[PDB]
RNA sequence: CCGCACAAGCGGUGGAGCAUGUGGUUUAAUUCGAUGCAACGCGAAGAACCUUACCUGGUCUUGACAUCCACGGAAGUUUUCAGAGAUGAGAAUGUGCCUUCGGGAACCGUGAGACAGGUGCUGCAUGGCUGUCGUCAGCUCGUGUUGUGAAAUGUUGGGUUAAGUCCCGCAACGAGCGCAACCCUUAUCCUUUGUUGCCAGCGGUCCGGCCGGGAACUCAAAGGAGACUGCCAGUGAUAAACUGGAGGAAGGUGGGGAUGACGUCAAGUCAUCAUGGCCCUUACGACCAGGGCUACACACGUGCUACAAUGGCGCAUACAAAGAGAAGCGACCUCGCGAGAGCAAGCGGACCUCAUAAAGUGCGUCGUAGUCCGGAUUGGAGUCUGCAACUCGACUCCAUGAAGUCGGAAUCGCUAGUAAUCGUGGAUCAGAAUGCCACGGUGAAUACGUUCCCGG
């Protein structure tokens, strides 16, 4: 779709990149039992000041040749029209229209 | 019967003469007979007081009957009184658990309009 | 000697063993009445060998996976009478005309799209 | 001492060829093998609207069936192994080869 | 069926009594195949039949039957313009369903608690000629002689 | 409930926002987008306006509602019947 | 063929007086029983004039259709074209069977395709079932076109029984300029036949009489 | 009403995938979208190509991709140097070795793609769509076709209105599996906008697979 | 002449509650589209943020993203201050690499515009696609002949058929798109291969196919071979065809799917995409926070659950199928009333896990009532997910205990493994399933018929 949305998305997915690791230490700390429960405070209070888009909630599978939101193959990432193309011309090996 | 919940239930099987009380559910039920230790399907006929004291204790132990329903009744009113959102839904008659507003909401809308 | 059986159904199926001689019959290491919840199952699992009239004359090691107890059931009288042919071969015609070597098919059918089921369909209002 | 060769195909015309050059190259060096002995290849499913625009009624249904082989040499020589280490396949094959 | 007449597939006979009828009976009784439980329910009856009828509950059945079971049954249709209740008569296998859905919910309408004993009180009601299933047997046979007027 | 081995959740800046009513006492009813944290016994005898989504509405603060969160109060869809 | 030979098988017989076609005067005896009987006296010179142009067709390599739909006489007329190698017509005479030649040369190719082919193979590879078939349509062609099969242009003369029967066939003859031999009952139109026949032609015994003379009267056109 | 696509019903029956490589679900999507772009990549270089088919397999780690075409020396131009930066390009894109093949079709006619896509271009050549459709359906018949389908939609001649065409030619049966039937779908531009063609080829029936 | 067309059945709908859609109504906004068939648990296979197009506010203007040209800087990292953030101001840290040392790439910023940008409108400008008639049996052509020719013939008639299915009569015949069939799937058997699959025979075994062993059987999954009214009689133009039987795992296109001739509907969609025209461009562009997309006088649809003793309850116990999985399934252990938590095996899986089928059955209990029915609804306290569960998530425990005691007219759906029930999984998904695509368990009733309805 709109192009300002792709780009988005592909910041969204960078921006959850590069704070991978401080994001599972500070899960870590906060889930950690036994935490010094400052520590745990002060480090819950540190995570809500990371950038919002670092989580993986803020993210949406997108299809990556359309940009469609809805309808993602999380298999193929592509529009549910996408996929029934690809079977058409036979472009995913082995793949073919089933009969059970 | 003549128990700490002042009705008198069903002259049958203990719990169904139990749960019968306000604010005493099947937990509250099983678990104030295992303190007696008498069995399940004892009828409030053919048992003595002897044993229906203890039940009174064990029941007057937890809050049960009109002071439960006074301290339901208080954990709305303020609840209301602070004007909060399901306060004042309260006020409005309205679910207060985020419920569809807009059809088969009958339980507390009431009656049905036109 | 021995007589074996694969005996077939909707989603069971039961090899079968004849050793000849009695009428006793192990199945998944248990006893039939002791294996099954329902008598009627024992029944029909009866109904062959009530038919060729010989029960304390062979007696049955099978096994059965797969299925629903019926199905089970059926499966079990089909090996049976499998068993019963590759022994006799003349009562082959005996259970065939008795219906008895009839591999019955009858099977769910697939849950087709847009239907609620796998042929009911949906309470389109047509009004 | 074993070695285990699973392959996994998406059509068993492939992978028996495949199949037949590996057991080929066994014999070669004379291997001792067990078989292909196909296994449970599998079944994927997938259903999805054709029409773009309110049509919930409308679908195809698809199906990826990766055919599954194996392969098991209780004697591998060197010159077994150098063969699966020199062996020749097409792309839509997949091998996994372990001890 | 405007090419061909199919109706409903060939019944077994039950291999715990060796009859056919019980078959068809436990089946309309039946839900969703529901079968122990339905079997339950008609073996027990029959059971206390064969005791508050003395002897021959299985031959009691048809002791209900006989007394039941319809002669005369309606079946209208548009052939010139409207509808017409004519009398008519039907092959056995049609008032064998037709008495058997009458004593199927003769049981059930009455309740009497339980299945088995609403069952058990009219298996014996149809079995001497009172009742309900009899009952609306002569609702049957009394409606048509009057409504004889015409075919 | 969100859960007990984390605490409640109240925002950095509005702990700042809070601390400096702690510093300076009654003061100008501070105001946030955040109707999310969690009201804490220092902000108690005191007011704050928060976005309704349009605009930010007072709430005054008092004992009872410490512990809540503050979208309790500030309503976003308004009705008067039809 | 002499008087005496056809007398003898009954060519002289004819249709009932109540039908008779009005061209056919000339070649009618009389009426005996109600019956029309045909007169020898005309019917033998013509046959004889008839073998004549016959002979020189065939003489000159020429291709003859024997044309026939009697169920009856189906068999004397098919196995007539065989004992002198020509092409016949023995079943129901297709309409433009001359008229649309190109279609019946597809048949024709057709015909011949599915002969070859199981003969070539690939019957296993279809399935059994479709093997079953594709020989059952085989089978119909034989049936349809196991006389022309072979005769691969438009034929050089025809020979006709029961004109009246197969007038379709010589309305296109008569399109087509190919002459028309034909066995003509008084109930016949005479005027589609060049060589005109006046006799019997449901009689098995005169149909066969006519059928061998003209075969043994081509062969010798063909020996030379 | 809505047909099947014909190519896609008869893949693996009688028709081969334009892709082969086996892989395993974290390196499918990934893998399935370079060989997108790839393609996308080659198709729109190649304008000039008479690509026909353009089918690429991931080897086990190598990738090769395979072009059926008929500028064959062109596609070369010299010494494969527009197909060596090709390589380059290609290996670049996909992280890969590369692995260029191509191999010529002599019977451009005598496919679906190629056909339409010649239409395609007469028709932004301007040319009158009838008379384009019966030059390419007669010149591919008479080539030894089995029989021809063609079909056009849009508004055609620059009309107001999407007035439709289809004609058939020769024989091509959409019901019988064991035949054999080449199709393709193409485009064209028009000022008016876009004008849809699609190609349908009968080339007899295959016997025993793609063997 | 036809179709679950009616009929005959079977279970519903319409009553209840709840879910779920739509339209109202409201909103600042409740984003758009879908609108009898052929909209309406619609597009969505899954809106807390995101999604979001929408409101409000916060801001930006060659720009979020594209390319080009300079000017500069490695690229980077990490942290502070303010902001609600978007963002502004920084401080540190690194300052490289290929180099023909001149430059260049990766990229970063500034300028400059050449430009971008649009889910702007227009499905009556379109492409592509899909719904429908309808898997209804038709639709046509070549050639022929018929007439001077509009045309006709076939395509007709008599039979017969799932069928323009078939045959015969026959100025028609022959083909083509169809129909059929070749596909997949399922039912019998045979060959092959037998580990993680099998355990018949064997011994051992703590009894666990476990362990040697076994290759049989079961499966596995490649080959196959099969069903043709082939048989027989009954018929019947002796014709097709049909009746019935035999044989047979199976019989009369075995079972089921895939496959939609034409065309029809300016059917639907420019908000998948593509695209003609216009269309705003400091904004109809863009960026951020909050809100809304979840409202409710209502209406209308679609569903779920109930109204009970074939039931409820407790205890005991049997039988499935199909799947899925490595920022994954996750057992085991322990704890926790549970929701769970910790611990951590195993497994990319015929191997581990999910995953421990429910209905069933056995036993006891209830003994018919707004009930031990029913469970909504509110209370309390959690659980878990993610930044974040007010607006609005799921989920446990405690407590409450609405209506409902079978639902007018009207009406739906169903021909066998079907209905009807009982559970299972999958897709989508941090999380969020009564839906949907699937799976097995159980397994019915009814067809006199075509006179009727509906439609062809
Ligand atoms: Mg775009
Ligand atoms: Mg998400
Ligand atoms: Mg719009
Ligand atoms: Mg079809
Ligand atoms: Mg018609
Ligand atoms: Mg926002
Ligand atoms: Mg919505
Ligand atoms: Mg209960
Ligand atoms: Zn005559």
């Amino acid at each position: 779709a709109k192009q300002s949305m792709k780009a988005r998305e592909v910041k969204r997915v960078a921006l959850a990149d590069k704070y991978f690791a401080k994001r599972a230490e500070l899960k870590a700390i906060i889930s950690d039992v036994n935490a010094s429960d400052e520590d745990r405070w002060n480090a819950v209070l540190k995570l809500q000041t990371l950038p919002r888009d670092s989580s993986p909630s803020r993210q949406r599978n997108r299809c990556r040749q359309t940009g469609r939101p809805h309808g993602f193959l999380r298999k193929f990432g592509l529009s549910r029209i996408k996929v029934r193309e690809a079977a058409m011309r036979g472009e995913i090996p082995g793949l073919k229209k089933a009969s059970w | 019967a003549r128990i700490a919940g002042i009705n008198i239930p069903d002259h049958k099987h203990a719990v169904i003469a139990l749960t019968s009380i306000y604010g005493v559910g099947k937990t509250r039920s099983k678990a104030i007979l295992a303190a007696a230790g008498i069995a399940e399907d004892v009828k409030i006929s053919e048992l003595s007081e002897g044993q229906i004291d203890t039940l009174r204790d064990e029941v007057a132990k937890f809050v049960v009957e009109g002071d439960l329903r006074r301290e339901i009744s208080m954990s709305i009113k303020r609840l209301m009184d602070l004007g909060c959102y399901r306060g004042l839904r309260h006020r409005r008659g309205l679910p207060v658990r985020g419920q569809r507003t807009k059809t088969n909401a009958r339980t507390r809308k009431g009656p049905r309009k036109p | 000697n021995q007589y074996y059986g694969t005996g077939r159904r909707k989603s069971s199926a039961a090899r079968v063993f004849i050793k000849p001689g009695n009428g006793k019959i192990v199945i998944n290491q248990r006893s039939l009445e002791q294996y099954f919840g329902r008598e009627t199952a024992r029944m029909v699992v009866r109904q062959p060998l009530e038919l060729v009239d010989m029960v304390e004359k062979l007696d049955l090691y099978i096994t059965v996976k797969g299925g629903g107890i019926s199905g089970q059931a059926g499966a079990i009288r089909h090996g049976i009478t499998r068993a019963l042919m590759e022994y006799d071969e003349s009562l082959r015609s005996e259970l065939r005309k008795a219906g008895f070597v009839t591999r019955d098919a009858r099977q769910v059918e697939r849950k087709k799209v847009g239907l609620r089921k796998a042929r009911r369909r949906p309470q389109f209002s047509k009004r | 001492q074993r070695i285990r060769i699973r392959l996994k195909a998406f059509d068993h015309r492939l992978i028996d060829q495949a199949t037949a050059e590996i057991v080929e190259t066994a014999k070669r060096t004379g291997a001792q093998v067990r078989g292909p002995i196909p296994l449970p290849t599998r079944k994927e499913r997938f259903t999805v609207l054709i029409s773009p625009h309110v049509n919930k009624d409308a679908r195809d249904q698809y199906e990826i069936r990766t055919h599954l082989r194996l392969v098991d040499i209780v004697e591998p020589t060197e010159k077994t192994v150098d063969a699966l280490m020199r062996l020749d396949l097409a792309a839509g094959v997949d091998v996994q080869i372990s001890l | 069926p405007r090419r061909r007449v199919i109706g409903q597939r060939k019944i077994l006979p039950d291999p715990k009594f060796g009859s056919e009828l019980l078959a068809k009976f436990v089946n309309i009784l039946m839900v969703d195949g529901k079968k122990s439980t339905a079997e339950s329910i008609v073996y027990s009856a029959l059971e206390t039949l064969a005791q508050r009828s003395g002897k021959s509950e299985l031959e009691a059945f048809e002791v209900a039957l006989e007394n039941v079971r319809p002669t005369v049954e309606v079946k209208s249709r548009r052939v010139g313009g409207s509808t017409y209740q004519v009398p008519v008569e039907v092959r056995p296998v049609r008032r064998n369903a037709l008495a058997m859905r009458w004593i199927v919910e003769a049981a059930r309408k009455r309740g009497d608690k339980s299945m088995a004993l609403r069952l058990a009180n009219e298996l014996s009601d149809a079995a001497e000629n009172k009742g309900t299933a009899v009952k609306k047997r002569e609702d049957v046979h009394r409606m048509a002689e009057a409504n004889k007027a015409f075919a | 409930p969100r859960s007990l081995k984390k605490g409640p959740f109240i925002d950095l800046h509005l702990l700042k926002k809070v601390e400096k009513a702690v510093e300076s006492g009654d003061k100008k009813p501070l105001r946030t987008w955040s109707r999310r944290s969690t009201i804490f016994p220092n902000m108690i005898g005191l007011t704050i306006a928060v976005h309704n989504g349009r605009q930010h509405v007072p709430v005054f603060v008092t004992d009872e509602m410490v512990g809540h969160k503050l979208g309790e109060f500030a309503p976003t869809r308004t009705y008067r019947g039809h | 063929v002499s008087m005496r030979d056809m007398l003898k098988a009954g060519v002289h017989f004819g249709h009932q007086t109540r039908y008779w076609n009005p061209k056919m005067k000339p070649f009618i005896f009389g009426a005996r029983n109600k019956v029309h009987i045909i007169n020898l006296e005309k019917t033998v010179p013509m046959f004889n004039e008839a073998l004549a142009e016959l002979n020189k067709i065939a003489s000159r390599k020429g291709k003859i259709l024997f044309v026939g739909t009697k169920r009856a006489a189906s068999e004397a007329v098919k196995d007539a074209a065989l004992s002198c190698d020509q092409f016949f017509v023995n079943h129901r005479w297709l309409g433009g069977m001359l008229t649309n030649w190109k279609t019946v040369r597809q048949s024709i190719k057709r015909l011949k395709d599915l002969e070859t082919q199981s003969q070539d193979g690939t019957f296993d590879k279809l399935t059994k079932k479709e093997a079953l078939m594709r020989t059952r349509e085989l089978e119909k062609l034989e049936n349809s076109l196991g006389g022309i099969k072979d005769m691969g242009g438009l034929p050089d003369a025809l020979f006709v029984i029961d004109a009246d029967h197969e007038h379709i066939a010589i309305k296109e003859a008569n399109n087509l300029g190919i002459p028309v031999f034909a066995i003509v009952d008084t109930n016949s139109d005479p005027d589609g036949v060049d060589f005109v026949i006046p006799g019997n032609d449901d009689a098995i015994r005169a149909v066969t009489l006519y059928l061998g003379a003209v075969a043994a009267t081509v062969r010798e056109g063909r020996s030379q | 009403g809505q047909k099947v696509h014909p190519n896609g019903i008869r893949l693996g029956i009688v028709k081969p995938w334009n892709s082969t490589w086996f892989a395993n679900t974290k390196e499918f999507a990934d893998n399935l979208d370079s060989d997108f772009k790839v393609r996308q990549y080659l198709t729109k270089e190649l304008a000039k190509a008479s690509v026909s088919r353009i089918v690429i397999e991931r080897p086990a780690k190598s990738i090769r991709v395979t072009i059926h075409t008929a500028r064959p020396g062109i596609v070369i131009g010299k010494k494969g140097e527009d197909v060596e930066k090709l390589r380059k390009v290609v290996a670049d894109i996909a992280g890969v070795p590369a692995q260029i093949n191509i191999a010529e079709v002599r019977k451009p006619e005598l496919d679906a793609k190629l056909v339409a896509d010649s239409i395609t271009s007469q028709l932004e050549r301007r040319v009158m769509f009838r008379r384009a459709m019966k030059r390419a359906v007669q010149n591919a018949m008479r080539l030894g076709a089995k029989g021809i389908k063609v079909e056009v939609s849009g508004r055609l001649g620059g009309a107001e209105i999407a007035r439709t065409e289809w004609y058939r030619e020769g024989r091509v049966p959409l019901h019988t599996l064991r035949a054999d039937i080449d199709y393709n779908t193409s485009e064209a531009h028009t000022t008016y906008g876009v004008i849809g063609v699609k190609v349908w080829i009968f080339k007899g029936e295959i016997l025993g697979g793609m063997a």
